[PDB]
């Protein structure tokens, strides 16, 4: 029930920064982390398949906006039409020097923090017929969502060579919560609503919208993956998208953490993230959905 | 067989600097932490400041900047170093081990410190030089005689009555120490009336500090 | 910072009884808060900590309790090593503050029997001239001994001291010295220390004249 | 032990460079030039008289 029961204490020889002394050190790994092998013996779970370049612990994952600007002998056309689906004319166009600031916020099934839309929630799909297409619903009032990690987290280092430096979960203490985020049930609603409104036109009006939770696969596309002050979560939303739709209170959704991180759907490049010292809070704009239509 | 033993000082001179040490032997000075705890004459016990585990230094607010302390990890041993001492700060001297355990409240895990371990003392005494006592009688159904112990510097003086033999009916009193800076103690047995002209009543005088003994008899007058 | 209030100071008690100990905070300290007890001239020992939890080997005859304000702790079934200063520390506030300290003793009424002692010539040919007054053998431990010379009340010119308890009859002696120069001594006839306690119906005066 | 090998590992001078230091000229590109200052009791600052591209 507590963050304390993600957590396995790994204890392990490492090197020293003298190539011929040991280190007897220890470490709490997530579960999620360690693979068992057949105080029992564990190993990192990608050891099979690469190692972990750690994140560097100077470098900040937080996005900041890029402008993407066009060469000489090329322009950047802007649609300025408030009602443009993804496709076709669009009556308003704009010759910007380039585009706006792009914050690449990376995340799934929500689209955190970005660009609101104009006069209403915008749906928009490739192919609206076919259900192997994702649907991209843009909202036009941003739905707040409050992360946390209650627990207080003693980073602790580790020299495995000369000059490098290992960061390991020590010690935790504080509040032992697990991990969540907090999405008003008030607003997450009446955001649905106006989604279904608009998704009813593609449809019918008669048709009956029901919002489902996550088929299967991996943990990164189940999940509401994210990265929030450093530390990557993994939320359930399974309670935001739970509804049928017919013709002060809150949510929250259980998040889990890793700390192996193979992010861009690749095999053989992870990343380790280093433990951050202290209570992590978050506070994010759900700018959008991501969806997929059952056949 | 763990044991925090730390060794005397001897007496220091006024505003002077404080340096104790103390020995941890059967554990280490690594995860818990240490610290020191005094105790003057006829008081109670008063902190003076601590390691903790991470390595940062806790320190009593009435000793302002006169307060240093650093762990010997090769030695095992952790230093105090009290400057300008003043004579309020005649007081034993005890080194401890905080000990780190986490209590859970309904919600709330703390590390709680309960100081486990404790020296063994450290008699810290600043002031007069050695001196050796002068001895005077105090002459007498029961009759009470003694011996007046005066003018001695330091502690401490022992008296028995005729070299041990004599024990019911003595009183040895705490010394007290007097406006001069030196102390003065009484010791007195109370014996039969009828024994004061026959039977000799000695007492037995040791101050250690200036290698001085005195037996003196006690007639009556 | 956080004041410990540890009372009553004193608590007497014969062996085989049931004592409370009570330890008031200023603030809320939740339960942290750790007893420790100083047998006369030993170094003080941790009995309980966290104010429930009972050290490894104290006898479950010792307990606390509360986790508010008015800590207490309670020995049942009292025995010889327990009659000793107990001290409740807390440890919330880093300012750490210790309790003033319960001295628990062993529960006759007895006058003590009077003596003076005049000062030795030998003593006199130094300058100084110390007169010894002993009370012997009384209880209970409150005493008052005045000096008089030549009935002139004395003020500030004595020191006293007291024995501990005696281990077969319960009592105390007390030994005060009138200390004056020889100036002074030389100056005045009738030397004579007044003793009132609570054995006594009227102040008993021992004398002597120079 | 070595000194430096808490701090770092030493990439050994390899044998075949020499450090003898020689000469380098740093030449300005086009659209630019590189003013000399000819004056024989110029400290380092101020204006220079005599002056050469
Ligand atoms: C994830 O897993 C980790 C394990 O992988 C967990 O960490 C462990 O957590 C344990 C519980 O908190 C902790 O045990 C405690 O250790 C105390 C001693 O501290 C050790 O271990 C440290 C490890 O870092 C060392 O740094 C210390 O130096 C010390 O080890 C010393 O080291 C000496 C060398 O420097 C050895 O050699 C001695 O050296 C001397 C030098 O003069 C002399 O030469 C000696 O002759 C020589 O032996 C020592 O041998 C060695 N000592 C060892 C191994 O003990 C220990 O005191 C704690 O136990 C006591 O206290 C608790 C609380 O009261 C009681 O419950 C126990 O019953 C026991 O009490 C009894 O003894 C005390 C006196 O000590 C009495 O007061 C009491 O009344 C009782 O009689 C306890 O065992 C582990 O050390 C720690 N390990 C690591 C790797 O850190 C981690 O918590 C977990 N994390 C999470 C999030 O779950
Ligand atoms: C969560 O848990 C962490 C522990 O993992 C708590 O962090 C600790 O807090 C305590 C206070 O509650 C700190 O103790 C104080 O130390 C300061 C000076 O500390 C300086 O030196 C330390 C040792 O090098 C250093 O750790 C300090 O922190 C820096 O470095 C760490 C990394 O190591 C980094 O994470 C931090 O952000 C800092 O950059 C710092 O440089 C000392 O002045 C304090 O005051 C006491 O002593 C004075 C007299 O000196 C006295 O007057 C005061 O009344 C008081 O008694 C005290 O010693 C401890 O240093 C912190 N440790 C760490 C690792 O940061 C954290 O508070 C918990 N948070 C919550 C939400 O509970
Ligand atoms: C760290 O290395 C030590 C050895 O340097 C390991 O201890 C050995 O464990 C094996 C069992 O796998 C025993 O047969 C040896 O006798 C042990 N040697 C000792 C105790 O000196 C220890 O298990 C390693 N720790 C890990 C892998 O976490
Ligand atoms: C690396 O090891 C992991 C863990 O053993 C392998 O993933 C497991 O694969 C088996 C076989 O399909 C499954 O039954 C387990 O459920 C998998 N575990 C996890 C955690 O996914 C993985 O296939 C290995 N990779 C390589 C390249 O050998
Ligand atoms: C969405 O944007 C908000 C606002 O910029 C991000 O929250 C900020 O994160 C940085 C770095 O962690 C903090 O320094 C700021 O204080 C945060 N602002 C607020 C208001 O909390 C948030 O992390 C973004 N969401 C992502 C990147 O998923
Ligand atoms: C995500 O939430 C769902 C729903 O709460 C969890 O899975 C189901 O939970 C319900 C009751 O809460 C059970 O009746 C089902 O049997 C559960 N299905 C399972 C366990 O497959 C789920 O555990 C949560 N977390 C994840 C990672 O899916
Ligand atoms: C690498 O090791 C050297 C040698 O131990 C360290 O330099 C010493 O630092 C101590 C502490 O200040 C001094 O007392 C010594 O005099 C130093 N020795 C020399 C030769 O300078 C150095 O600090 C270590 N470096 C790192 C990064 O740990
Ligand atoms: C998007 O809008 C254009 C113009 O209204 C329309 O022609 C096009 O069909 C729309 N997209 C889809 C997938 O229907
Ligand atoms: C989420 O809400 C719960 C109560 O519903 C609260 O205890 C928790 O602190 C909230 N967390 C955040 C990050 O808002
Ligand atoms: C999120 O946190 C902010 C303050 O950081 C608070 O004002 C807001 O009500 C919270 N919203 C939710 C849905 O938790
Ligand atoms: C979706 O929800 C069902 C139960 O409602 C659960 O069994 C399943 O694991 C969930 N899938 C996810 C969260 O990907
Ligand atoms: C969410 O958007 C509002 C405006 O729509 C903005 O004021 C707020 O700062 C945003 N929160 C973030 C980016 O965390
Ligand atoms: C260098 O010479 C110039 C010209 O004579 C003079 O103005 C300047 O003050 C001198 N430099 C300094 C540091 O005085």
């Amino acid at each position: 029930d507590d963050m304390r029961g993600e957590l396995k204490n790994c204890s392990f020889n490492m090197t020293t920064e003298l190539r011929d002394k040991k280190q007897k050190v220890y470490s709490l790994f997530y579960r999620l982390d360690v693979v068992q092998i057949n105080n029992k013996e564990y190993r990192l779970i990608n050891c099979n398949t690469s190692a972990i370049t750690q994140a560097c612990p100077k470098v900040s994952f937080e996005p900041i906006p890029i402008h993407y600007c066009a060469p000489a002998g090329f322009a950047i056309l802007k649609c300025k039409d408030k009602k443009f689906n993804g496709t076709g004319p669009c009556p308003s166009v704009s010759t910007v020097q380039c585009t706006h600031g792009i914050k690449p916020v990376v995340s799934t099934q929500l689209l955190l923090n970005g660009s609101l839309a104009e006069e209403e929630v915008m749906i928009r799909s490739e192919n609206i017929t076919n259900n192997a297409k994702n649907i991209l619903v843009q909202f036009n009032t941003p739905v707040q969502i409050n992360c946390t990690r209650p627990n207080n987290n003693t980073r602790k280092s580790i020299r495995i060579g000369p000059g490098q430096a290992f960061y390991a979960t020590g010690d935790i203490i504080g509040d032992i919560r697990q991990a969540h985020c907090n999405v008003s049930k008030a607003t997450w609603n009446e955001t649905l609503g106006k989604v279904v409104k608009q998704l009813r036109k593609h449809f019918g009006n008669n048709t009956i919208i029901r919002f489902a939770n996550s088929s299967g696969g991996d943990l990164e596309v189940t999940t509401h993956s994210f990265n929030c002050g450093g530390e990557f979560f993994y939320c359930n939303t399974s309670g935001l998208f739970n509804s049928t739709w017919i013709s002060n209170d809150s949510i929250t959704l259980p998040c889990r953490i890793k700390q192996i991180i193979n992010m861009w759907q690749r095999i053989g490049q992870a990343m380790y993230a280093p433990p951050i010292q202290g209570v992590i809070r978050c506070v994010s704009n759900i700018t959008g959905l991501i969806l997929t239509r059952d056949g | 067989q763990a044991r925090l033993q730390q060794w005397e000082g001897r007496p220091l001179k006024p505003a002077e600097t404080l340096s104790l040490t103390c020995g941890v032997h059967g554990v280490g000075l690594g995860g818990s932490g240490w610290g020191w705890i005094r105790q003057p004459p006829g008081q109670g016990l008063q902190w003076i400041g601590e390691i903790d585990h991470d390595g940062s230094h806790k320190h009593n607010p009435a000793l302002r900047s006169r307060l240093s302390m650093s762990l010997d990890t090769s030695r095992n041993q952790v230093s105090l170093r009290l400057t300008s001492v003043t004579a309020a700060d005649t007081a034993i001297y005890y080194c401890v081990r905080v000990y780190r355990e986490k209590f859970l409240i309904g919600e709330f895990l703390t590390d709680y410190r309960f100081m486990d371990m404790w020296g063994t003392g450290t008699t810290v005494i600043v002031s007069a030089s050695t001196k050796g006592p002068s001895v005077f009688p105090l002459a007498p159904g029961t009759a009470a005689l003694g011996c007046l112990v005066k003018d001695y510097f330091p502690e401490p003086v022992t008296v028995s009555w005729n070299s041990g033999a004599l024990t019911s009916g003595v009183h040895t009193f705490p010394a007290v120490l007097q406006s001069s800076g030196l102390y003065s103690l009484s010791s007195v047995v109370t014996v039969p009336s009828s024994s004061l002209g026959t039977q000799t009543y000695i007492c037995n005088v040791n101050h250690k500090p200036s290698n001085t003994k005195v037996d003196k008899r006690v007639e009556p007058k | 910072a956080i004041q410990l209030t540890q009372a009553p100071l004193t608590v007497s008690a014969s062996i085989g009884d049931t004592i409370t100990l009570t330890c008031r905070a200023s603030q809320d300290i939740s339960i942290w808060l750790s007893w420790y007890r100083q047998m006369p001239g030993k170094a003080p020992e941790l009995l309980i900590y966290a104010a429930s939890t009972l050290r490894g080997g104290v006898p479950s005859r010792f307990s606390g309790a509360r986790s508010g304000t008015d800590f207490s702790l309670k020995i049942k079934n009292l025995q010889p090593e327990d009659f000793a200063t107990y001290y409740c520390f807390q440890s919330d506030s880093y300012p750490r503050a210790f309790g003033q300290g319960t001295k628990v003793e062993i529960t006759t009424v007895a006058a003590p029997s009077v003596f003076i002692f005049p000062p030795s010539d030998e003593q006199l040919k130094s300058g100084t001239a110390s007169v010894v007054c002993l009370l012997n053998n009384f209880y209970p431990r409150e005493a008052k001994v005045q000096w008089k010379v030549d009935n002139a009340l004395q003020s500030g010119n004595s020191q006293e001291s007291v024995t501990e308890q005696d281990s077969k009859d319960s009592t105390y002696s007390l030994s005060s010295t009138l200390t004056l120069s020889k100036a002074d001594y030389e100056k005045h006839k009738v030397y004579a220390c007044e003793v009132t306690h609570q054995g006594l119906s009227s102040p008993v005066t021992k004398s002597f004249n120079r």
